[PDB]
């Protein structure tokens, strides 16, 4: 892709004790047009790993196709080795760098969440092959609006329960709906734990419009 | 932005969404885009926030002075002509898509469009801003001659809700105003009060 | 105009002593006016005797360090010994030049022990020009660090000062001070300072806190 | 392309300039003079864009002469250099900037000899020697190598000659002849041209 | 950068400064800009640091292969031509290199200028780099084929020094070499701050 | 820059960071971004530093002329009109992005003012390169009619969010609290960042620096 | 960059009851040194100096036009200008050219003509003032200067120690900058005297 | 162009305007933008006439061969995937906004959007082309779950009529097709048969 | 910038070229030779872009020599000029065009003397006299004025000298010395350099 077409906005991620949660709205925007209002931007990769994608949705679909086939191929062998969240993150890093280095990027920014061997994994990969790990992540406008909130909570309390991480993600999704002109109030939350990957939705946040009467 | 106004027998209904954007950042989620120009004359503003506020302030000034000199309420057509004169003259330096609507004792309820470029045309109803694209078909199919005030309010709220759902540059709350001889009635639809249409699941 | 580069910040430093080498970096990873993470160090262990610092575009930092890792194993397999610090540096020059027409956007400094056990520092430009130095700063705050090192390690512009050998404990003090000064003024340098001390006993690690704004 | 040089000794300033006026690939004049007499003890040497050079130099010249007529005595070299500067700087951001590079040479009864350098941006520097043009690139290091503050006038003409011979040898342009003048307590003296 | 070289009765003098720059940032004051291709041949570097070092190292490799295959020292002409032919292919791609190849072979003292624009020329004296115009002035006013050895060292040293003084992109130290019939020798390395103390209008 | 304001029960709280940058280099660690307009009106500035300084000084001065003449305390609406009409006239070339807050005869009022001359009257606003970080704090925690200490807590948290997440922001948090009864100009309010202490000493004794020339000139 | 055409560096620094101001001495045009004694620091008073780095022609014009204003100010008022007031005067002069500025970024160093309290500041090319309690820097090696100043400067230094620190900050900073140097000049300003020194410095 | 398709229980309805433009010249006023890809699978075409015809022809060929090999009717999802694969792979060289709709025995009536860029999504109803902007509101307000075939035909004709009135690039006749297990039924609405809504003249 | 000139008489061709190799503002060599011997009775004179000129000239030279070794006799001037043209034209729309301008001078046992002109586009014209370089602008009219087809070799050297003097007088570039050679039935003869 040279020119993204239908795109998705922010993806959030935060580690908790026993797992990771990611969130993304269900909107594919076409410029300013909220065109496709019911698409999932989250993928279950395998039992330990999930992926969320911002940017060009067709490029995301292609990655889903490629990565889904790679896990199938590995499952065919039935040999006791599975791609860890970290391995998938590495593979993605290479794939994005390689596409960048041919001047033909996949136009996406992604969040990989996982749980393997008692460790939570959260990692970021962008269209240029920039990748890293962190206790919380937020792409797009999420980096400006969500991430400050995530990091401020994580400083007062680095270890969050599942229900605390989930309340915190809901608060961030609300702020994004207030302040990002490409968001939509219909989202999914995906969780990975010991038990595997669960994707919930469609979800909505409550909103408050009291300020409409305080033109102050 | 999405803006709209509709004539009824004895008055007008105006509406707007409430979103101000810089890029895709929402700088104000509860903007009041319906601005009083005189006691029974409003403008709905779309385009540049700075340009439309400056022009509205200047026309409020001109119209107020004119009205004191004549010692009578101003004509809605006069307010519209003042907008037009300024938007046409400075069309190369302004980005302003305006609807002027109000009531006067000579011609009753009136709606005027002053789109970008500075032409002026009277209409039964007018829509403007970026979100208006998404509701041409809706309003063309739904408009009926002889609607009551209450039907005009419903028609306007529905149209604006549909536009706000689809236009990234529109959103927030719906602000409505009704103008008639008896005065101006303003209200806000927020949250669950905004008309709702289901997303189409398989 | 897709751009294949972005600047992600980062300051690197190395110092050669008589029987040690220091490679230090801040741990901030930035983009635009944002911080990606506060815990992304710019140093990578190559052998027991050699550490490399890399800053610049992080996509290239990651790729290049993975290429270097693969080439060290290849060298060991064909030659039956670990690559020396000097050979790593000469190799890196060639890897950087292979991209002369789409460069790695990376500033590199190698710190390690040479074959007599003495400290060795090699500094690079992005397309592979290099040389051996006594000390060197690189990256975002290099222009802030280098003059102080010139003065205090090189003894430049000082009269009536004994040119003593650089102890480990003075070099450490210097390292911490210059980073604390850079964090004051370079918006990209912050969070934490990571120091690797290479000696004949191995490689040890200190970390010190830096300003978070 | 135009060459100017100045060398200031203890009680004189020596100056020289090429005598070419060129256009496209031809020398159109081989006896051109780039020096303007401002006063009995002041030369302005001016190069740069066509039209701007004469218009600027002559304006300054006429105003320096006017000062003399109004006041009965002359501007000092330093005052003339600063006057020149103020005009050039004041025009820099105007509708009529002048694209000129200059040397001002002078002898003052009380300050002695002076050489001033100015570029088109109107930065002014006093210097013991200086040069303008592409030819300056090949000759300034010859001046750094051999100049001393007490250089006699015979040796300054020799040093000048070394610079001019270096242009013959090494410079791509055909600059075969140069105007030479000296300024001292007794005014402005024409020396013989140095030709090749 | 300022590099120079000249042939004279007693061989070829080769001299350079030692500054590198990244824009106006001084990146080093200790660059070795004279490369030892073999014990009878030197190359000088000016332009792009990575380009010069890569291509001159490659020249060194090729001269050595030549010597192994042919059982004789490569000539100065042939070495300079190998470099010219290698860079020719890259014209227009933004290589920046200006080199002097300096030796003594069966034709005696040898000196060739070679650059990334495609020039290759023999001559008696050359200077290359951003400070070359300054060095040319001093070198030219002092040069003679019949310079004594120590006079020749003095000239080279002084020319580079004067270039460091005028040219913002030249500085550090003056590194001086002498190609003689039995090999080059490294003559001296003098800091420009120590040379300033000493010199000399 | 991170600048912000909030309307609380009894007034206005304004906030700001104290970093100024030139390129991506910190030029001032302790820049004062909360500007006097009148005894009851202050104005935070973001954008081009000379323009925020000069614009607020000019309007403060013209407002002083206005109040001297009326004998009355100025109104916030007045500062707003004056600032916006000037910024509109300059078409966005005066790069002042402002948070204007005060308390007048009609009570507390808060406006954000943009360089092209648009203004928004709102109960909480933010500007600068850290404005989204500070806005996220406000959306998450603002309540109407907060008490004085709650509102101060909230504005400092919002400024802190800019300081720590925005490379254009840093150093201290300054506040200004304005009510009918009081003006508290709290500079600094908080010092969340500090230079580390120096481990070595570079106390260079006399004669370390070689000297070529010296001239003493005695004065009176 | 317009500001690197002539190159150059200035800095000022505060001590106990004293201030220091320093500058390189190079006047050059791009790569070419033209002279090595170019004045960049100008007396605006017995105990008040302004240093200007940037485009040499504007260094000179801003110094001159500032002097014009100051002389008129002093004749009209009873008195020597205060340091803070000079800053403001300079701010006003620069901002008048907000839409076609002078390309110079001055530093001011002085003692109050009545109290002798130390004062230092700098301004940007359009007149934004910055007063500090330690040091200020301006020129093509600002980053180098910041690095030296941040590492060396300490509170309440005596004249001898302030001299050593400003000198070492300047010399080492300019030695990493191709278009600054060719000499350094330093003025120490005390109640009772001004001391002016040129430093032994690299000339490449 | 305006194109549209709607799922009902047992099939799909597709519609298109009939206008081909170069600049603002109408090069064909009665274009058939609904093209059969197999017996019970159509595509509606918007964007470039050349690109969409080439891609439709190539898919028809791929799907026809696939269908003979399997000796079974093709899945609608397979036709869509073939369109997607080609529109994604060549997204930099194609200007094609496609709707794939049809019937197969496994999944019944189905509608897939393949917009520019080459994403694919199944929808209850889809709209595309330049004129689709003007009917988002209309369709969002009017769509009902569980519409009959005849209601889907009316809904489609109304939507297209509204778009054609407003969009300079849409116009002419409305072409409709209904696809179900029993086959394909095609018709044209022209002149007075096109739903009509008054221009709102002043009282 | 480079000057080539050729003058063809009844039984000889006289050619000359400047001896400057320049770079930026400096002459870096003053005894440069722009002539390539292709065979006993053929000279190729080549100017143009650095690298292209020598690579192209030498490739041709080697191939002409190779023809001799394969066949036992030499290519005629005409055949060499056409070979030269084919190569240049064939490269013109390739990845490796050569930006060169050339004269080819020769003496054939049966056709007599010949002078050929070729530009970088690879247009080839036979001519009784010709020149390349900016210098050509100032000298071609001197040749049109004084050339005759029976010009003797002594008079051709004088005419050449008038052209070279005109460059000294009127041309903006410093070209102080020229290589001169003559080709006839007995091969290629070096004449004295014409210097100033
Ligand atoms: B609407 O046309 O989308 C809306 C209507 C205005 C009248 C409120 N327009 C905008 O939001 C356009 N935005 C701006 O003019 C703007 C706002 C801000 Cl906060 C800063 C810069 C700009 Cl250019
Ligand atoms: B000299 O030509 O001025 C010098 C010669 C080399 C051999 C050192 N050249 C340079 O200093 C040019 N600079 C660099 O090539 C360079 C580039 C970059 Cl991207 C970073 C650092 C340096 Cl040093
Ligand atoms: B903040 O908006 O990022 C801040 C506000 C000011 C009031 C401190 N702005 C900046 O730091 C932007 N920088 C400057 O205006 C500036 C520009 C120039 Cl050209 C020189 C110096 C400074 Cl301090
Ligand atoms: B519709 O998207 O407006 C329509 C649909 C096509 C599939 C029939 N598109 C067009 O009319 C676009 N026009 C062209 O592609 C065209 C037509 C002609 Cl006749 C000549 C050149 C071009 Cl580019
Ligand atoms: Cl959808
Ligand atoms: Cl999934
Ligand atoms: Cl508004
Ligand atoms: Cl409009
Ligand atoms: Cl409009
Ligand atoms: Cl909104
Ligand atoms: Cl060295
Ligand atoms: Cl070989
Ligand atoms: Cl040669
Ligand atoms: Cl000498
Ligand atoms: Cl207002
Ligand atoms: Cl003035
Ligand atoms: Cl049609
Ligand atoms: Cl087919
Ligand atoms: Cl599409
Ligand atoms: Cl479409
Ligand atoms: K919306
Ligand atoms: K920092
Ligand atoms: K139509
Ligand atoms: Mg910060
Ligand atoms: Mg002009
Ligand atoms: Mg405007
Ligand atoms: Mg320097
Ligand atoms: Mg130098
Ligand atoms: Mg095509
Ligand atoms: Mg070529």
């Amino acid at each position: 892709t040279q020119n993204p077409m239908v795109t998705g906005t922010s993806v959030l991620g935060v580690k908790f004790e026993g797992g990771v949660v990611i969130a993304a709205d269900m909107l594919g925007s076409y410029g300013s047009l909220a065109r496709f209002r019911n698409i999932s931007r989250i993928m279950r990769v395998n039992n330990s790993t999930m992926l969320g994608a911002s940017g060009d949705y067709a490029d995301f679909q292609y990655l889903k196709q490629v990565l889904g086939q790679m896990v199938i191929d590995e499952e065919l062998l039935g040999d006791g080795h599975s791609y860890s969240p970290r391995a998938i993150h590495s593979w993605l890093t290479r794939a994005m760098y390689s596409r960048r280095s041919k001047m033909n990027p996949l136009w996406n920014t992604m969040v990989i969440g996982g749980y393997a061997d008692g460790e939570s994994f959260l990692g970021y990969v962008d269209m240029l092959g920039v990748a890293y790990e962190a206790p919380s992540l937020a792409t797009g406008y999420g980096a400006y609006l969500a991430q400050p909130l995530l990091r401020e909570v994580l400083e007062k309390q680095p270890v969050l329960s599942q229900t605390e991480a989930r309340d915190l993600v809901e608060r961030c999704m609300r702020v994004l709906y207030y302040r990002d002109a490409r968001s939509y109030n219909r989202f999914q939350i995906a969780t990975v734990t010991e038990k595997g990957v669960e994707i919930e939705g469609p979800l909505s946040t409550e909103t408050n419009w009291d300020i409409a009467h305080m033109i102050s | 932005t999405t803006i709209m106004a509709v004539q009824f027998d004895g008055g007008v209904v105006l509406g707007a969404d409430s979103r101000t954007t810089t890029g895709s950042y929402i700088a104000n989620r509860v903007t009041d885009k319906l601005t009083p120009i005189h006691d029974r004359i409003f403008c709905c503003r779309s385009g540049s926030a700075a340009d439309t506020q400056a022009v509205a302030d200047a026309v409020t000034y001109q119209l107020g002075f004119h009205s004191i000199e004549l010692n009578e309420p101003p004509l809605v057509h006069t307010a519209a002509s003042l907008f037009k004169e300024m938007c046409y003259r400075y069309r190369e330096d302004l980005m302003a898509g305006i609807i002027i609507a109000g009531w006067d004792p000579q011609e009753g309820g009136q709606v005027y469009s002053v789109p970008m470029g500075g032409m002026m045309v009277r209409q039964s109803f007018a829509i403007g801003g970026s979100g208006s694209s998404y509701i041409y078909g809706y309003v063309d199919a739904t408009y009926r001659e002889g609607m009551t005030k209450e039907e005009c309010l419903q028609f306007t709220a529905n149209a604006l809700a549909l536009a706000m759902e689809r236009d990234g540059s529109s959103g927030g709350v719906i602000r409505l105003a009704a103008i008639a001889e008896s005065g101006v009635e303003r209200q806000v639809l927020l949250g669950d009060q905004i008309p709702k249409f289901a997303v189409a699941t398989l | 105009r897709f751009s294949p580069y972005v600047f992600n910040g980062g300051t690197i430093l190395a110092i050669a002593g008589e029987d040690f080498a220091i490679v230090a970096s801040d741990t901030r990873l930035s983009e635009g006016f944002s911080i990606h993470t506060r815990d992304s160090p710019k140093c990578y262990k190559l052998t027991d005797k050699t550490v490399i610092g890399c800053s610049g575009f992080h996509g290239d930092c990651l790729t290049l360090t993975k290429i270097i890792e693969a080439r060290l194993k290849m060298y060991k397999h064909s030659n039956n010994k670990a690559m020396t610090t000097g050979a790593i540096a000469a190799m890196l020059s060639t890897i950087l030049y292979s991209r002369r027409f789409f460069p790695y956007y990376v500033y590199n400094i190698i710190g390690g022990l040479d074959e007599e056990g003495k400290g060795a520092v090699y500094s690079f430009d992005p397309v592979g020009s290099y040389q051996r130095d006594s000390f060197k700063a690189g990256g975002s705050a290099s222009a802030m660090l280098q003059p102080l090192l010139d003065n205090q390690v090189g003894f430049k512009n000082m009269q009536n000062v004994e040119h003593v050998p650089l102890s480990l404990d003075r070099a450490m003090r210097l390292v911490k001070d210059v980073f604390i000064s850079a964090a004051e003024r370079d918006v990209y340098t912050g969070d934490a300072l990571r120091i690797c001390i290479v000696t004949k006993e191995g490689i040890r690690e200190e970390t010190v806190s830096l300003r978070k704004d | 392309m135009e060459y100017l040089i100045g060398i200031q000794g203890p009680d004189y300033v020596l100056v020289a300039s090429d005598r070419v006026a060129a256009s496209n690939i031809v020398q159109m004049k081989d006896d051109h003079d780039k020096m303007f007499k401002m006063s009995e003890k002041i030369l302005l040497l001016c190069v740069g864009e066509a039209g701007d050079t004469v218009q600027f130099a002559e304006y300054i010249q006429k105003n320096v002469q006017l000062y003399k007529m109004r006041n009965g005595y002359e501007l000092s070299p330093t005052a003339a250099a600063n006057f020149t500067r103020r005009n050039l700087a004041d025009c820099l951001r105007s509708r009529t900037p002048y694209h000129v590079n200059l040397l001002l040479a002078g002898y003052d009864e009380h300050e002695g000899p002076a050489l001033y350098y100015m570029d088109y941006l109107a930065a002014l520097a006093k210097a013991p020697f200086a040069a303008h043009g592409y030819g300056a690139f090949l000759t300034l290091s010859i001046l750094d190598r051999y100049y001393t503050p007490t250089i006699s006038r015979e040796r300054a003409v020799e040093l000048l000659r070394k610079c001019l011979e270096e242009l013959q040898k090494r410079f791509i342009l055909n600059l075969p002849t140069f105007s030479v003048r000296i300024i001292d307590k007794n005014g402005i003296h024409d020396l013989d041209n140095i030709s090749f | 950068t300022t590099t120079l070289a000249f042939k004279f009765r007693h061989g070829v003098i080769v001299a350079a400064d030692s500054r590198a720059t990244a824009g106006a940032y001084i990146a080093s004051q200790t660059v070795k800009k004279v490369i030892e291709i073999n014990p009878y041949l030197l190359g000088t570097m000016a332009g792009g640091a990575a380009d010069c070092s890569f291509w001159e190292r490659l020249l060194a490799r090729q001269c050595r292969i030549y010597e192994l295959r042919n059982k004789e020292r490569i000539s100065v002409a042939a070495a300079s031509k190998l470099l010219a032919n290698m860079v020719y292919q890259y014209k227009g791609m933004g290589l920046s290199m200006g080199t002097m190849i300096c030796g003594w072979d069966k034709r005696g003292p040898g000196l060739y200028y070679v650059d990334s624009e495609g020039n290759r020329i023999s001559g008696a004296t050359f200077s290359v780099g951003s400070g070359s115009v300054y060095a040319y002035g001093v070198m030219d006013r002092g040069y003679s084929y019949d310079l004594e050895v120590e006079q020749a060292y003095d000239l080279a040293r002084r020319a580079i020094y004067q270039a460091t003084y005028r040219d913002a992109y030249s500085g550090g130290a003056v590194n001086l070499y002498h190609v003689r019939e039995d090999g080059w020798i490294r003559v001296s390395s003098d800091n420009v701050a120590d040379l300033h103390e000493k010199y000399s209008g | 820059t991170t600048i912000a304001g909030v309307v609380y029960k009894d007034g206005i709280v304004l906030g700001a960071d104290t970093r100024a940058t030139e390129g991506m280099v910190v030029a001032d660690k302790n820049c004062s971004k909360i500007h006097f307009i009148s005894p009851n009106i202050y104005c935070c500035g973001a954008g081009t530093a000379a323009d925020t300084d000069m614009t607020t000084q000019l309007i403060s001065s013209n407002l002083e002329l206005h109040s001297l003449s009326t004998g009355r305390l100025p109104r916030v609406v007045t500062a707003n009109r004056m600032l916006k009409q000037m910024l509109f006239r300059y078409q966005g070339y005066i790069g002042a992005a402002l948070v204007l807050g005060g308390v007048d005869v009609t009570g507390p009022h808060l406006y954000s003012i943009y360089p092209h001359g648009s203004t928004d009257k709102l109960p909480y606003v933010t500007m600068g390169s850290g404005s989204l970080a500070a806005m996220a704090v406000f959306e998450d925690k603002f309540r109407p009619d907060m008490e004085e200490e709650e509102a101060k807590n909230l504005v400092s948290e919002a400024i802190a969010a800019g300081i720590f997440n925005d490379l254009g922001s840093g150093s201290n948090i300054d506040l200004c609290v304005i009510s009918k009864n009081k003006l508290d100009f709290l500079r600094p309010y908080t010092v969340p960042n500090k230079k580390g202490t120096r481990l070595g000493r570079y106390r260079c004794e006399k004669g370390t620096t070689a000297v070529l020339t010296e001239k003493i000139t005695p004065l009176e | 960059s317009i500001m690197s055409y002539n190159g150059g560096a200035v800095m000022a620094m505060k001590g106990k009851n004293c201030v220091a101001i320093a500058a390189d001495r190079r006047f050059g045009i791009q790569a070419q040194m033209v002279t090595t004694d170019f004045q960049k620091i100008f007396p605006m008073g017995d105990r008040l100096y302004i240093g200007l780095a940037g485009l040499a022609t504007d260094v000179q014009t801003v110094a001159q036009r500032l002097k014009f204003r100051l002389n008129l100010y002093e004749l009209k008022e009873g008195r020597q200008i205060k340091p803070y007031t000079l800053m403001s005067m300079v701010a006003n002069l620069l901002y008048e050219k907000r839409f076609g500025p002078y390309y110079t970024e001055p530093v001011i160093a002085g003692l109050d003509p009545k109290t002798f309290k130390p004062f230092i500041c700098s301004l940007d090319l359009i007149g934004c003032p910055m007063v500090t309690d330690d040091f200020v820097v301006s020129g093509t090696c600002a980053e180098q200067m910041y690095g030296m100043c941040e590492s060396l400067w300490e509170p309440n230094m005596d004249p001898d120690h302030l001299f050593e620190t400003i000198s070492q900050a300047m010399l080492n900073a300019v030695d990493r900058d191709a278009v600054s140097g060719m000499g350094v000049i330093v003025h120490i300003i005390e109640k009772d005297k001004i001391t002016t020194r040129t430093l032994k410095a690299r000339m490449d």
